[PDB]
């Protein structure tokens, strides 16, 4: 299991998710960039996506950012870095 | 159980990446872009342990004879299922995260 944080509008005490045995933490952003849900991520199956130590973001808006990652609360905060 | 790897076409467990891209469903579903759902393909026996011995023999039998007995066969079908976690919106607009199960087959067998 893993802790996660957690944020969810949607129908947080302080902020821990237990989650399921081999789930992962991700996290959804929203102009202004401002977080819509955080959470654990039982999407496993696909290593393509949550291979990462810390938050990872890489038709759609263009807007959202998603994210999966595989340590303790690591979906706070994410980082785009391509290569030029 | 069996991973299919293109050359035996006994019953295995294949690969199939699902794109919410091709499919046009990349509007409502934020995440994943799509999902290595795959399935199940190849071949499988007639279809136990003494009594069922003794059905070979007369199935061969009959075979032997030009009759064809029970044809039988059995079935290459996912044994082993996983959920699945899915981001995607609700009818409402509202960002709703649900994990649907039995999405992808993690391995095949025969019935």
């Amino acid at each position: 299991e893993r802790l996660c944080a957690f944020k969810d509008p949607y129908q947080h005490e302080n902020g821990t998710i237990l989650c399921s045995k081999g789930s992962t933490c991700y996290g959804l952003w929203e102009g202004d960039i401002n977080l819509v849900k955080q959470g654990c991520w039982s999407h496993i199956g696909d290593p393509q996506e949550c291979h990462y130590e810390e938050c990872v973001v890489t038709i759609q808006n263009g807007t959202y950012r998603f994210c999966c990652c595989s340590t303790d609360l690591c979906n706070v905060n994410f980082t785009e870095n391509f290569p030029p | 159980g069996l991973e299919c790897d293109g050359r035996t076409n006994l019953c295995c467990r294949q690969q199939f990446f699902i794109d919410f891209r091709l499919i046009g469903w990349n509007d409502w579903i934020i995440a994943p872009t799509g999902y290595y759902g795959n399935y199940c393909e190849g071949s499988c026996p007639a279809y136990p342990g003494s009594a069922s011995s003794f059905h070979t023999a007369v199935v061969n039998q009959y075979r032997m004879r030009g009759l064809n007995p029970g044809t039988v066969n059995s079935c290459c079908i996912p044994t082993k299922l996983s959920t699945m976690s899915m981001l995607y919106f609700d009818d409402e607009y509202n960002i709703v995260k649900r994990d649907v199960p039995n999405m992808i087959v993690e391995e095949c067998g025969c019935a």
